[PDB]
């Protein structure tokens, strides 16, 4: 403030007149346009919402650095040029992004999922403690992940949990966000995820929910769409053609195979397919310890007793069973739930999977 | 629509149809899975002959392979009535 | 004008025709010297 | 015009000209007038013309929709002339709407037929709002006729917005 | 005269304010158009522009002229907000087990939110109802935002999504600004709904455009914006087609099934809906109920208008005991007829 | 003139041997291109093909693998053939159109003649079958030298 | 110092770009997909000014009219997918992304995937190994070498790796087109890419020209017709006239590679397009005993061990899948605390990727 008395405002004064040379070249009527392509002869392709698809030469205002294809830069209604380069700050540039680094949940909070630590360990913390094992034998570690079974207990723990013993970054991006919302940006997205990731690369790059983008069908067009192509094919590449000593990592997540792209599959560079395990008695008291933190229990309730006697519920029906507990204390008007409510609740959602398996078999 | 206005429109005009089964047809279960087509087809004609503006001097031959798989609500009298054989 | 409009011509009374533009518009304009009635037809520039 | 029909003549006089000419008799009683009817048999014989021979007793506006029409390509058109077509007739109090082969347009989807059929059951929703989600209220008569229908029962039956079902006697 | 001169004018669009420039311009996203940077009103200081402010930019210039009231104007199809709903719960009243079910859900967290915070369960903001179709559901779906004193909205999924350009995405996000500002109001979600009100069976093809921006959208409000005191009520009888992924949490919550249909369920139904007509005292309700097969809460209904038709001919306001059975045996017969 | 035999009897390479000595122009029709993911797309085919032989007198059109379009039979099945099914009756009516142009040919190689047909056996369309057998001993050596 | 020289380049030039810019940019004005202009009317002669755009569509006629550089307003001109009349000479199709193919100049993988397999070689000897050596011997043989190689079978079995094999006794050239990098949003490109491989092919002889899954961007679609995009259409003039006609087949060879045979183009089947046909079969017990020992030749294993028995665990697969046993040896011989692979590791190690298949 004090400092910057003496320095910023005496240069602001003598910066004014470069100021108002730009003013006059920005103009009131401005627009937004999106980039194509940029050349180094000074010309670019921009397009007004109203899809006059046009073609300009790039004046002089920012560095070419920061210009990138793909982008929203901003227009001037006489030679349509660009007279400036619109601010990315606000709109993200990639679907979702999210770095977590050094995350809480590690092999030994998981629980019985063991047997899958054991498989995930060697394709992803071999590697990347003695990278020289493989060099004897000539082999490329499998990178990729194949995750099965449904989120919260399988793909939701296992997913940090690596991240912690590894020293790496937890990245988690959607996988119903791979086409977005424009035309143009497939192969954008897919370098962004390797560039960020790859100056330094303490991380692992984790995807989930794939439903639609790994089916191409017979066809790009009729109820197709060209977006859908355009990260399927660019994904491959980048993949398939960036190879380090374990660094960079890229694990997805979906239930059914069959659907996805084979061509995508790619393989021989991801060996890696590990199935779902059913929670043992360590898992489950990690689910109803989330539930039963904020809900109201005496001191008879204890999460060893509700897990003795169970079907082996997934995910769902364990955060069902305490929900329906809620509703026995709502119509009995009281704050506090006893034991014999989750005891009653476990029973009714036990009784909504499995029985009898319609007796039978002689 | 068109052809229902041009015929009101110029009195000496003949339609004529040519293989009227492949737009016509009961199908099976009478179903729609990219059947909308036929059905559009078939209720357009039979909705301009019944409403209030009739064709007096048009007359419309249809033909198919076989009377019987044909709509049979067309075959009624008031709108069709002419069935004849070719043998 | 020698790049003419692409369109399409619908209607050949007698004198007058009609044009349908690929602009999906629609004008009428009375037939001139220059060209034929059988000239002026669909599916055609 | 044609003799034999008085099984429906007394059924269209209940239905049409009994709440249009005379409105007081509904609230001494107590009761509400329903908002449609159901007329089931072959149309153009004794039931189609007999529709517009309603017009000229009653001196209502007739209108004249087919179930092969509101076809297109686009989506969003199609439903909202259904909404149009009621607010259309609040306006004029003698109003008639009249629909050619329901069951073209009341056949549902027991699977997925993914391009193209995607429009039979979005148009449903619209002809179902105008009587089952709005109260009971008449501005115009609504008359649906069959042809011939195995099971189409999406709301339609059931006696909550329409009462009578009209059926063409053979014997 | 004067008015004369202030008719003629160039025109000026409509748009929201999206963020502020150091330039002294800002970033206006037209409705119509996109996304243009014009000039703010030299008599508007630029710190009064907040986010999703709605402003009037000029046609001729390009540029803000004044600051108008802040909605957002909804493009009507079926979603037109309705004033004063008309309906009770004495009308569709009879049934106890519904009821219970119902306020537990709904009503209870809009007038208690505290019991389910203070519990340690999130309230459910949510609903599919069951049941055979033709109940009379359609009746308390207007007392819903009306005893809660909520507010009217009725959601079409296919009237929203158009094959035009730009016609399929603004108009799903139009719900979406106003949900916030309206927020203490239930979402109708109809067009899925296979309870028998409006029944289309759910439409599965249909709806694959607007399933990448609907769904985003309902999902985001609860978990990102985190807004309480909204419902989103959905209905049908079965998932085949839909979001196989609704199961999971965020979407469905609380279930209401119906309650099977009884001699004791339609006595109270027969009497509610005989209470605008006129009977002859010394008629039993509850024996009515009684012969009747498979009648639900709407066929009860139908039986009040059959009923005055036989003594509007001998034209008496008061119906006697013998044309009840009489019509009852109709009303009954019309599922059965041929 | 309708032709039928298995691949390989000159069926296809004998084809543009009556348009190099009459000076026509050969126009093949592909089969798979019959078989359109859209509906429909059979009417402006066909019109196209015989609006490309109006301008152009000299023209022969080759159909390729008869026996796909050429079997409706006669059940209700055709749902999936549908765009078959119109596939033979606009030749039928395109062929009615003109019926002063002989320059303009319709041939069809495929395999063998199993649907017959009244509207196809009749002036202006298919008439004579000529058969494509195997050849025989003194046929093989003719070819080979 | 050097803070008023980097801004120097936006302030100087800026002046410059006020009249120099504006003046060349006038009439509301490397790679471009839309050639279209804005309220241009000129005259009668030297107007054009073609719209691509739907909405005032134009074109231009009155005999050929080429020009060096400018046409009518520069820049812009352009065709793209539709082409207008009577003008080639400017089209806007030019992307250097003409390097993303694999050229591979004499190969020096010979047996990989090759051993154990001798049908396949023997087929491609004929018609490779010798036209690339001794071409002059079929020139008085009388024949040409067929204008074509049908290869069809799995994937990534060695099908494109037979064709490095034979191409290293002739040191010859080997271009491979991968058909998932061929495919592109881009309209209009697949034409020229194609037409500059064989105009590049004569400039350095002794090559072959490999092209990877033509069923992906496909030989035979219904896009031809029914859609507006011009790939396949203008690739199929470009492939039969250039190479078969005026182009000697002894030096520059065309080799295909597909799944299902009866998917392809049906003018492709036609006498005169492709003749020579070579069929893949999964690997036997012998095909797969060679197999092994190439790959455990890079990697250093225990040598005692025997190969013919880890081929007989596997049953008949694809080549593609026996890539990642390989990479699955030196995995649990880690678990196992060994730096190399014994024979009790390939026990455990084979019977691993036979249960992932679940065939």
């Amino acid at each position: 403030f004090v400092s910057n008395s003496e320095i910023l405002k005496p240069f602001e004064k003598k910066q004014e007149e470069e100021k108002k040379q730009l003013e006059e070249i920005r103009g009131n009527p401005l627009s937004i346009g999106t980039l194509e392509e940029i050349i180094d002869d000074d010309h670019a392709i921009v397009t007004s919402p109203t899809m006059p698809d046009y073609y300009v030469s790039i004046l002089s205002f920012v560095d070419k650095e920061l210009l990138e294809p793909g982008c929203s830069v901003l227009l001037h209604h006489k030679t349509m040029s660009i007279v400036g380069v619109l601010q990315d700050d606000a709109d993200p540039m990639v679907s979702v992004m999210k770095m977590d680094k050094s995350p809480t949940e590690s092999y030994s909070d998981i629980g019985g999922l063991e047997s899958q630590i054991q498989e995930i360990k060697e394709s992803v913390e071999l590697p990347l403690t003695h990278p020289e094992l493989y060099e004897e034998m000539g082999i490329k570690p499998p990178k990729g992940v194949i995750l099965y079974g449904a989120p919260g207990t399988g793909k939701t723990l296992l997913a940090k949990a690596v991240a912690n013993q590894t020293s790496a970054t937890f990245l988690r991006i959607v996988g119903s966000e791979l086409i977005q919302k424009y035309l143009g940006d497939g192969p954008r997205l897919c370098r962004q995820i390797f560039k960020v990731a790859g100056e330094n690369a303490p991380s692992i790059v984790f995807i989930d929910e794939i439903d639609a983008i790994g089916t191409k069908r017979y066809d790009s067009n009729s109820g197709g769409e060209r977006e859908i192509q355009r990260t399927m094919l660019e994904l491959l590449n980048q993949l398939d053609g960036f190879d380090d000593r374990g660094d960079v990592k890229v694990i997805m997540a979906t239930n059914k195979i069959e659907t996805l792209d084979p061509a995508l599959i790619r393989p021989g560079r991801i060996d890696r397919k590990i199935l779902f395990e059913n929670p043992d008695l360590s898992t489950k008291k990690k689910i109803l310890g989330i539930h039963t933190s904020k809900m109201n229990l005496s001191e008879d309730v204890n999460l060893e007793t509700l897990v003795t006697t169970k079907d082996d519920l997934s995910g769902a029906d364990i955060q069902a069973m305490c929900t329906e507990a809620g509703l026995l204390a709502l119509r009995e008007r009281r704050m506090q739930v006893t034991a014999e409510d989750f005891k009653q609740a476990k029973e009714r959602v036990m009784k909504n999977k499995v029985e009898e398996n319609l007796e039978g078999l002689y | 629509r068109e052809m229902f206005a041009y015929a009101k429109e110029h009195e000496p005009c003949i339609i004529f149809m040519d293989e009227v089964d492949a737009i016509g047809g009961r199908r099976f279960s009478e179903g729609t899975s990219a059947d909308r087509e036929i059905q559009r087809t078939l209720m357009e004609l039979l909705t301009q002959m019944d409403g209030f503006d009739n064709l007096g001097q048009t007359k419309i031959i249809m033909a198919t392979n076989r009377p019987d798989t044909l709509d049979p609500a067309l075959l009624r009298p008031g709108r069709l009535d002419r069935k004849v054989e070719i043998p | 004008q020698l790049p003419y409009l692409v369109a399409n011509v619908v209607e050949v009374v007698g004198k007058a025709a009609v044009v349908k533009t690929s602009s999906r518009q629609t004008v009428f304009l009375p037939m001139v010297g220059l060209v034929d009635p059988d000239k002026l037809k669909p599916n055609d520039l | 015009d044609v003799g034999g029909l008085d099984m429906q003549k007394q059924e269209i006089r209940e239905a049409v000209e009994l709440p249009l000419v005379q409105a007081d008799l509904y609230e001494q009683i107590g009761i509400d007038p329903p908002r449609g009817v159901l007329l089931y048999g072959p149309p153009g014989t004794g039931k189609t013309m007999l529709v517009k021979a309603v017009a000229n007793s009653t001196k209502a506006a007739f209108i004249r929709v087919n179930g092969s029409e509101f076809v297109h390509k686009y989506l969003g058109e199609g439903p909202r002339m259904v909404r149009d077509v009621f607010r259309l007739a609040r306006e004029n109090a003698p109003s008639i709407i009249f629909i050619d082969e329901v069951d073209s347009i009341a056949t549902k989807r027991f699977d997925a037929q993914t391009g193209s059929d995607r429009e039979v059951q979005r148009i449903l929703i619209e002809l179902l709002t105008q009587m089952d989600g709005f109260d009971q209220s008449t501005n115009v008569k609504v008359i649906m006729a069959t042809n011939r229908a195995d099971t189409l029962d999406p709301a339609l039956l059931r006696p909550g917005r329409l009462d009578r079902k009209i059926e063409f006697p053979s014997l | 005269k004067d008015e004369l001169r202030l008719l003629q004018e160039p025109g000026s669009y409509v748009g929201e304010v999206i963020k502020i420039v150091s330039d002294k311009k800002v970033l206006v996203k037209v409705q119509p158009e996109g996304k243009y940077i014009v000039d703010v009103a030299k008599d508007i200081n630029v710190k009064d522009l907040k986010a999703s402010q709605r402003v009037c930019l000029r046609s001729d210039s390009y540029m803000l002229h004044k600051v108008l009231e802040n909605k957002a104007d909804p493009l009507v199809s079926l979603m037109m907000v309705e004033k004063v709903p008309d309906s009770t719960y004495d009308m569709v009243g009879g049934l106890t087990k519904q009821i219970k079910e119902i306020k537990e859900v709904i009503e209870l967290p809009v007038k208690h939110p505290e019991l389910f915070e203070s519990l340690g369960i999130a309230q459910p903001k949510g609903v599919i109802l069951y049941g055979p179709p033709g109940t009379g559901k359609t009746l308390l779906a207007r007392a819903v935002a009306h005893h809660t004193d909520c507010k009217f909205i009725r959601v079409s999924g296919a009237e929203l999504v158009q094959k035009y350009i730009g016609e399929g995405s603004r108009m799903v996000r139009e719900l979406f600004v106003m949900a916030r500002e309206h927020a203490p109001s239930i979402i109708f979600m109809d067009e899925i709904d296979s309870i028998g009100s409006t029944r289309v069976e759910g439409s599965g093809g249909g709806d694959s455009e607007v399933q990448r921006t609907m769904l985003e959208l309902l999902n985001q409000l609860d978990g990102f914006e985190t807004s309480k005191n909204i419902k989103i009520i959905m209905a049908t009888n079965r998932l085949d087609i839909l979001d196989p992924a609704l199961l999971r949490p965020g979407r469905i919550d609380r279930k209401i099934e119906f309650p099977p249909p009884s001699v004791a369920a339609r006595a109270e139904i027969l009497r509610i809906h005989s209470r605008k007509m006129n009977l002859t005292r010394g008629i039993n309700l509850r024996k009515v109920a009684e012969k009747m097969n498979g009648c639900s809460g709407a066929d009860v209904k139908g039986v009040c208008t059959e009923a005055g038709m036989y003594a509007l001919r001998e034209r008496r306001i008061h119906v006697t005991q013998e044309d009840f059975e009489l019509a009852v045996g109709k009303v009954m017969n019309k599922n059965q007829e041929t | 003139a309708l032709m039928y035999g298995p691949p390989g009897t000159g069926k296809t390479l004998l084809a543009r041997a009556c348009a190099a000595q009459t000076n026509a122009t050969f126009l093949k029709l592909a089969a798979p291109q019959l078989v359109q993911m859209y509906i429909g797309e059979g009417a402006k085919l066909v019109r196209d093909a015989f609006a490309l032989a109006k301008e152009k007198a000299p023209t022969i059109i080759f159909i390729d693998e008869l026996d796909a379009i050429g079997t409706k039979r006669f059940d209700s099945e055709k749902s999936g053939d549908r765009e078959v099914q119109r596939t033979m009756l606009e030749l039928l009516n395109q062929l009615d159109g003109f019926s002063s142009d002989d320059r303009v040919k319709v041939l069809a190689a495929t395999n063998r003649v199993d649907v017959l047909d009244p509207a196809l056996l009749r002036s202006g369309r298919l008439d004579r079958k000529i058969e494509f057998p195997l050849p025989s001993e003194d046929s093989r050596a003719q070819i080979l030298q | 110092l050097k803070q008023t020289e980097n801004d120097l380049k936006d302030i100087e030039a800026r002046i410059k770009e006020k009249a120099g810019v504006k003046e060349s940019d006038t009439g509301l004005a490397h790679p471009l997909q839309v050639a279209r202009c804005t309220k241009i009317i000129k005259g009668e002669d030297a107007k054009y000014v073609i719209n691509l755009k739907q909405i005032a569509k134009f074109v231009v006629g009155l005999g050929e009219r080429v020009s060096p550089t400018d046409i009518e307003e520069g820049m812009r001109v352009g065709v793209d997918r539709s082409k207008y009349n009577i003008e080639l000479p400017l089209p806007p199709r030019i992307d250097p992304s003409v390097t993303m193919m694999t050229v591979e100049e004499k190969p020096d993988v010979t047996y990989s995937d090759v051993g154990g397999c001798k049908d396949q070689i023997e087929k491609l000897r004929e018609v490779v190994e010798l036209p690339l050596l001794s071409p002059e011997r079929f020139a008085t043989l009388g024949i040409d070498p067929p204008k074509g190689i049908l290869l069809y079978g799995p994937p990534g079995t060695g099908k494109t790796l037979c064709a490095r094999a034979v191409a290293n006794r002739t040191d010859a050239t080997f271009i491979r087109v991968i058909g998932s990098e061929l495919v592109q949003k881009y309209v209009g490109e697949g034409a020229r890419m194609v037409r500059e491989l064989f105009e590049m092919a004569r400039t350095k002889k002794a090559c072959i020209i490999f092209f990877d899954e033509i069923d992906a961007v496909g030989g035979a679609r219904f896009d031809d017709g029914a859609g507006g995009d011009n790939e396949v259409q203008r690739t199929m003039l470009e492939l039969i006239t250039q190479l078969d006609g005026f182009d000697p087949r002894g030096n520059i060879k065309v080799m295909f590679a597909t799944n299902r045979p009866n998917t392809l183009d049906p003018a492709l089947l036609r006498p005169g397009r492709i003749d020579r046909k070579v069929e893949f079969s999964l690997p036997d017990l012998e095909g797969r005993a060679n197999i092994f020992r190439i790959h455990s030749k890079s990697m250093s294993v225990e040598r005692g061990i025997r190969w013919e028995l880890i081929s007989r665990l596997c049953p008949n697969s694809t080549g593609a899948e026996l890539r990642s046993v390989c990479t699955e040896a030196g995995m649990f011989a880690i678990r196992a605390r060994r730096k190399v692979a014994t024979e009790k590791d390939f026990l455990k190690a084979v019977d691993k990727v036979i249960s992932g298949y679940k065939k």
